[PDB]
């Protein structure tokens, strides 16, 4: 039942009367295991035998914490201008990878199929991407195709290179097209060795032949990698130019990512241009930015450009957004601009006016593994423990790298890295080990209910930093990166714990003697 | 045929000249305008075939189609997507299949299970990988009541042989193992999995109690394709239980292993998704002989109308049931009606869906004065566009499996007032400064079916179409 | 007692069993009302009858939300380059008028006061005066010292004019030191109007006797009014800098709030100079972004300065910002700039996408005149219902115009509005209209809390926005001005309603039917 | 004196020298360095004298004094701020003196009652205005046990009669109503308003249960001047409870006006707070009879010495029980110890506070191994610089009633490794690179009182002084 004035959605429509007695008569015809089984097997899964038996799979993976590389490759391709992402292989791929960020980003994505079927799958899919680069070109007019695959094409072994080449010898894909591509095996790696790979494939087909001098042009190339905060692609470029460095982003969605709603569709928009594709291997150097997923892109730029790469770390945090801006000084021979200095000071003043409430903080923390890398380091200089830190698609190098840094501070003395391991292992660790707090995507939601319902004083409150997020609307637009984004950061942090110490203090008459106004 | 058809046979024309000739004359065969006097849509419109390559369909692949609709909604069984990592995460949580239980430990419908397939895997095969994930599910996941597989891609492609490994592990466990060869490349749409899935179940489940004692009713039976969007299927299930009927089972929206085995012990089957199940429907009808029939609870005219012939299958007692269900919710239908119509009639709505709603919902539609003005579908066959004819008005413009160009094109021509459609569509027309609504997930709201249903889509429907922010697309200075 | 591994601060210390006998105990010499009847009683200040009795109030104040002139007068003051606020009459205000500035923007904040005491009834504060400008003077170095005063010196009716005249010719302090005063009585109006009589005092001193000719400089000026959000002083000088029309705001403390931490005191910083207050009566015009509160300054602009004080509303969401633009391109002949578009479009997109959230959630809603008006006025722009609107410093003038824009929206039609009511008059609005959420400052945590212990069906949760902000680190940062505002908006509200619909389905097993994994 | 006095007696000069000649001169007078042979000031420090005008004196006023202070805490009473709008504002809920209740029903001390003063209530007054407040009050919070009239400025100035409301009210409501003229312009910091707030304690309430029964133990005694902050009063409570002592009252943190009613059948009265609430202390001693002792319950030292202080005014077994709790917590003095020390020791502070913490506090900082370089206070009175001469290592600068720049220039010249002191020095001082813990409110912890508060307070020194923040303010490039 509804009322006209009072209509109630499915929560909390389902709540009423009618509905909780449907849902018990329902199930006596489940054959449901009783009550007190489920509760006994649910407490069971909080324990440390439970957590044990789940360390012991070698099989089994559930609730991963990573994606599949063509993923990481139609990023990557949505960066460059006049671009259409295609991937050879499978059309259920594409709806998905389309559907991932149509919710993460809440905006169109551009990326066809040649959707490959069973006839395919004897005879090659030749005649697909014969057709389909000509279909494509027609509906779509782009610049660039950038071709990636998905898993079908790379078991049956599709000669991506012949194909796209036998396409431009037989008319499929006219003259004026560039046709960039790489093998992008879903059974390799994750999304982020999918942007890698793609960005590979694009340094091949606008630069091999090229022949460069590192310094010809006085600017700086910048590699993001695999990246979903649009902020943190236009902070990049705001910081070069206050420091008056010339600058190309190679690959940057952002414009794409974020059109306007102003009665125009409108498919491509921005990203970089072939121009500054080709002009590359001219600059003084490129920085790669997630130096652990941009591994054939250092290739790229020491073996083809001839350039430096010189180290950077992902520039998350005030130490690492300092060694970024010191990087760029030097290469460029350029003064760190006064408004940089300025804004540097400000996130130290915000720093030691909350270093109170985050002292001592303890967090487990999720995600891909520059990622990880960089927010840990930014915890570390905080003062915070970040005591339980999981990548699933992070590697043992990686996690040598880790523990030396956790090593090296007093506050990694208690901090446990977990590499190859998902979501239903970082469960068990929360339980386990009970962080304050836990830094993850959405799908860190699932735990914190989890834990909750073991009991209030179990429950460990996700904060929302990274990918994807899909449960709560425009985080995507913030900044993660440089001073700004560690400004963010540090916010999100010290109001996650004020919120959470309200919501245990607001409790009239028991827990509100220390529900204070001022923090 | 009328002006509006003409119209929309030359915006046709037009619209399919960008595609290169052999891609065009292909087209051409999936777009015509309806007749009202017409009962089979014969050689005017072809579907379920291929897509072309390369024009951006919405169309998914089979696994979507068995794992994703079919066996993901089962909340009782783990469902295991056998393969590389993609696949299962893509579609982890994606769809509104609600359901009530303890997630990780009696109901396990949100939690992506996988083989994580690397390269050793498809080097050397994963049926010894999945043996063990089999045993290490069953240690960890005790409560479970049954498994699926759900092959992807890799997996037929490389020789595995899952049926062995099932029925080895469900011997090993003494719990249904259930073998799916549902890789996405087989078929040409979602639609080959929904079927692949059918026989599955015909062959693995569904005789599982055939012999054993049931108590039954006269008044027994199974809601068939209903996937409980939102809680579509609990807002279903309160209908024909207050018109005196025994939901013995669900399938598959908050369903469960032991609903599908009991099924067989029902008197009728009522099914509203004809595109998924009608084949396991037309199975029971041949072997257990229960007859089936199909319904339609969006808005009230469909309402009333399945209501009466679902309990025309039983006796007065039932027959007087459904009138007085009926009446008891006329107050309610009527003061939705004045309050919605007002604010929505005249309105003009092209409909893009997968393979039953862009029908379904027109009476809806036209219980707020709402006109359809173009309806398609992604995956559908020829039967639903037969389904679809009786409810369109003259000169519609009936399409499958657009691409993103002839959607769009289509709508820059035609101008609705709204568009319902998915999400992979939203967040273009929304640019183009059109109304949408998200008719897959209902938009997070929902649910829609039956007597509750209809009052939250009136008032969704409105929200979207007269919201402030659609006259702000335009700067006041231009 | 303490574990030396887990130390507990007040919550939870005082939770252990140790302490919760202890309280035990001493309740019993408290004579204590029967906890029975508390709750009674705590029952029956939730109710319509009790909210009957609470709206006869004449008399009592509790819980007001406003301050006192003299806050608003430092606040004005501290935006002049080089300027110390010096308040004349008791020194109790300025210790309270910096702390509490000093909780807000968690920044120093230098006020002086020239210590009146008993001695001055009788007296006079002359004596005072002539000292306090003299030491002023000799510590701190200001080169302008701008005047306001205390309570106890309005009663008193000391003579600014003369006292400062008096202090310059017998030598306490230099003459080239500038003193612009303002009386700033406690008892008339709020901190609203201390500002606006010491921005009136700002241009006395600067312009009385000035030959002006407006549009003899192509720029325009730019009055904020009392305004805590740094964002705001930010976002207005960048949109200007994009239309390329020069322009000063007069008064602006937003540099001397966020000064860096890097080693160094400064107190003073940026701030509007003397040269641009001087020069002012020469822009084209002075647009008065406050306009409710505005009043004086609005009779300089037009009465002194001989320009139009073109009409704008406070620049809060898209049509306000809209308004604002096209008076600013009208007035200085240029052309909106297209990066502005491009914002302003890409604000369009989120309301779209957001729109289904926000879309007949009912709002309760308090604050300043002009913030209160301009908040409404978007949630209406975004099909939200302020249902419950109150400002205990607005007048019936602006009552009558809230009702007006109200009565034109199809979502104003359960609207009502309320002035000169308090936070306790709030508090059963809250539970008898029920809104959806609350926007307010810190001072609304306290209804959250009493709605909460009515039941969790009934808890109104607070959003944020406003002054004074004290239970959470650097909100005062964000903007809410501007299209860049407007995001900020979109994102809290929509934000919220999802945290609150997660926290909702959050009960494992029981409303987690609906805990969506995409919102 | 030693080589750090005379650095400090030139730095003095040096620091001095901005100041007009008048004002020099008798600063100079409210500054010393310490010499550990004298017992009593004498003609070295002069304090609690009007305040220079116009130098950014960090004091308060009367009402705060007496308001913000003595009254607020009192949860059972209702306290009215009587006056225009601003003072109750600024103080609502500012100071941590923590009370358990139920807010706005049984407990008040979080809302802020007011007259909200017109400019009619100026010129015709506000006794008329008062008289109707506090009818308003008795119907909408019958709970409260007793309503308080706090002044601001404009009531006296104006003419008002506040004692001849009062004293009608309480008839009419039949409850105690208390009239406190605590105009801010009275005295010349917060210290006339605890004498004025004592005074009226004296008048007004103490009085109420004379010739009136109470059951009395012999251990009973009452807590004098602790306000609760953060909950010290009750870490300190639990230890008298534990030595056997029975806390009638506490004054007035968590305070009621039921046990300051029965403070005049105490034993003892134990005086935290010297500065505020020695005057009643003392009319108590010589009206009833009940000595008092002043008590230090900072750090593992000074309660100890306190405990045993204490128990020594009783018999025996108290003495004993004294000796058992210190035992009983030994274990977790020497684990802070342990912890902490190490990381603190060496370490110098420089100590600015109000009337009583910045000699109360040393010991704690003592046993951390820390020096105090420099102590002042805001509004103390030359018996409170008497009383800080023992714990001052020679030649420490010990000084009064502070402007900003002096303390500016006296840390930047003494460079002390931790501040404390409270929210208004806080962030200058932060910019300057100097950790800083706030002594006023505890920067939001605490409690630091007691065995229990010794292990916050020392966690809290560690976590400001070593935080690793304090080595980023200089960029690297710098
Ligand atoms: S697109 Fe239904 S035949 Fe299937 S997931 Fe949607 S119109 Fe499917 S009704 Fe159903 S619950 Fe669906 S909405 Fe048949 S199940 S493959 Mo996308
Ligand atoms: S500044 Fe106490 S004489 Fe008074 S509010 Fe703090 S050093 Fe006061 S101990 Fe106390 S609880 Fe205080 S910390 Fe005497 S009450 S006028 Mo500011
Ligand atoms: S010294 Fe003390 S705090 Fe000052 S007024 Fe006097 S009692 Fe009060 Fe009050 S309303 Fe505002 S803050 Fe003042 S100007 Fe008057
Ligand atoms: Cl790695
Ligand atoms: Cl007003
Ligand atoms: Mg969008
Ligand atoms: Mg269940
Ligand atoms: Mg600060």
């Amino acid at each position: 039942s509804q009322t006209i004035d009072k209509i109630n959605s499915c929560y909390p429509l389902f709540e009423q009367d009618e509905y909780q007695e449907l849902f018990r008569n329902k199930r006596q015809l489940e054959e449901a295991h009783d009550a007190q089984r489920v509760q006994e097997v649910f407490a069971w899964t909080t324990t440390a035998e439970y957590e044990a038996l789940n360390f012991r799979r070698e099989a089994l993976t559930v609730d991963p914490a990573k994606a599949c590389q063509p993923l990481g490759a139609v990023l990557c391709s949505l960066g460059f201008a006049n671009t259409l992402p295609y991937v050879h292989g499978s059309q259920g791929c594409v709806a998905y990878f389309r559907t991932y960020f149509n919710r993460h980003f809440k905006e169109p994505i551009a990326c066809v199929s040649d959707s490959m079927t069973e006839d395919a799958a004897v005879f090659g899919g030749n005649n697909n991407m014969n057709l389909g680069l000509q279909n494509a070109s027609a509906l779509y007019k782009p610049e660039i195709i950038a071709v990636s695959t998905t898993c079908m094409a790379e078991v049956i072994g599709d000669d991506l290179q012949a194909f796209i080449a036998n396409a431009k010898k037989d008319g499929f894909v006219d003259s004026s097209i560039a046709v960039p591509h790489a093998h992008t095996p879903s059974f390799i790696g994750s999304h982020v060795t999918g942007w890698d790979n793609m960005f590979e494939g694009f340094a091949k087909t606008f630069t091999a032949d090229y022949q460069g001098q590192p310094g010809k042009l006085p600017k700086l190339n910048l590699v993001t990698g695999f990246e979903t905060y649009l902020g943190n692609f236009r902070v990049l470029k705001r910081m070069m130019e206050q420091m008056a460095v010339p600058c190309s982003l190679l690959s940057d969605p952002s414009e794409v990512l974020d059109t306007p709603a102003d009665g125009h569709y409108r498919m491509y928009s921005g990203g970089t241009t072939q121009q500054e594709m080709k002009e590359a291997p001219d600059a003084i150097d490129t920085l790669l930015l997630q130096p652990w997923q941009l591994l054939k892109s250092k290739k790229v730029v020491q073996e083809m450009w001839n350039q430096p790469a010189t180290e950077v770390a992902i520039p998350l945090g005030l130490a690492a957004t300092d060694e970024l801006l010191m990087t760029v000084s030097q290469l460029s021979g350029k003064p760190i601009a006064d408004a940089l200095t300025l804004e540097r000071g400000r996130l130290v003043d915000m720093m030691l006016d909350s270093h109170t409430w985050l002292h001592g903080k303890k967090f487990g923390l999720y995600g891909d593994p520059d990622f990880v890398m960089g927010l840990t380091r930014f915890l570390l200089e905080l003062g915070c423990e970040p005591t339980v830190i999981l990548s699933h698609n992070a590697n043992k190098r990686w996690q040598k790298a880790m523990n030396k840094m956790l090593d090296a501070s007093p506050y990694g003395r208690d901090s446990e890295v977990f590499i190859n391991c998902d979501l239903w292992h970082f469960r068990s660790l929360m339980f386990t080990r009970q962080p304050d707090f836990m830094i993850g995507n959405s799908y860190g939601k699932f735990i914190q209910r989890d834990t909750l319902a073991k009991g209030k004083a179990f429950e460990v409150p996700l904060i929302r930093l990274g990918f994807p997020l899909f449960d709560r609307h425009h985080l995507h637009r913030q900044t993660t990166w440089g001073y700004e984004g560690a400004m963010n950061i540090v916010t999100t942090l010290v109001n996650a714990v004020l919120e959470k110490l309200d919501s245990d203090t607001s409790q009239l008459g028991k827990t509100d003697y220390s529900f204070d106004l001022v923090r | 045929t009328n002006a509006t058809g003409e119209r929309n046979l030359a915006l046709i024309q037009e619209v399919l000249e960008v595609f290169p000739e052999t891609a065009r004359k292909e087209r051409r065969k999936h777009m015509m305008v309806s007749d009202p006097k017409m009962k089979s849509v014969g050689k005017c419109i072809i579907s379920n075939r291929k897509s072309q390559p390369g024009v951006m369909t919405v169309r998914g692949c089979a696994y979507a189609g068995s794992k994703g609709v079919v066996f993901g909604p089962i909340k009782d069984m783990a469902h295991i997507s056998h393969g590389p990592v993609g696949c299962g995460q893509y579609s982890r949580a994606g769809r509104r299949n609600y359901y009530t239980g303890v997630s990780g430990v009696d109901s396990f419908g949100t939690l992506n299970f996988t083989s994580d397939f690397q390269e050793r895997d498809i080097v050397f095969g994963g049926d010894k990988k999945l043996s063990k994930l089999i045993e290490e599910m069953e240690l960890l996941f005790p409560l479970t009541k049954g498994i699926t597989i759900q092959s992807e891609c890799p997996v037929g492609l490389i020789g595995d042989d899952i049926s062995a490994v099932a029925n080895a592990s469900s011997k090993a466990l003494d719990k249904p193992v259930i073998p799916v060869r549902c890789e996405g490349f087989r078929g040409v749409s979602q639609s080959l999995g929904h079927h692949i899935a059918n026989d599955v179940v015909r062959d693995w489940i569904l005789n599982n109690r055939e012999g054993q004692p049931f108590e039954t009713t006269p008044y027994d039976v199974a809601i068939i394709g209903d996937y409980n969007i939102g809680g579509d299927a609990w807002a279903s299930r309160i209908l024909l239980e207050e018109m005196g009927l025994r939901v013995v089972a669900q399938w598959s929206g908050d369903g469960t292993l032991v609903e599908m085995e009991n099924t067989p012990f029902v008197k009728l089957n009522l099914v509203h998704c004809y595109r998924s199940m009608n084949y396991i429907a037309r199975h029971m009808e041949e072997k257990h002989q229960i007859p089936w029939m199909e319904y339609n609870f969006f808005g009230p005219t469909k309402i009333a109308e399945s209501l009466r012939k679902i309990a025309d299958q039983f006796d007065d007692t039932i027959r007087a049931n459904a009138e007085a269900v009926i009446a008891r919710y006329e107050g309610q239908m009527a003061a939705i009606i004045a309050k919605y119509r007002p604010r929505l009639e005249g309105r003009k709505v092209l409909l893009y869906m997968g393979g039953l709603r862009p029908r379904h919902v027109i009476g809806a539609y036209e219980d707020l004065g709402m006109e359809i003005i173009a309806a398609g579908y992604e995956f559908a066959h020829n039967d639903d566009y037969d389904r679809t004819l009786p409810d369109l008005k003259e000169g519609t413009l009936l399409f499958d499996d657009a691409s993103s160009y002839e959607l769009e094109a289509f709508v820059k021509a035609l101008k609705p007032d709204l568009i319902g459609s998915g999400i992979k569509e939203k967040y273009i027309f929304q640019k183009m400064g059109v109304p949408f609504r998200q008719m897959h997930s209902w938009d997070y709201s929902g649910p829609y079916h039956g007597y509750d249903g209809f009052a939250i889509f009136a008032r969704d429907m409105d929200m979207t179409l007269n919201n402030p922010a659609w006259n702000e697309l335009t700067a006041p200075w231009l």
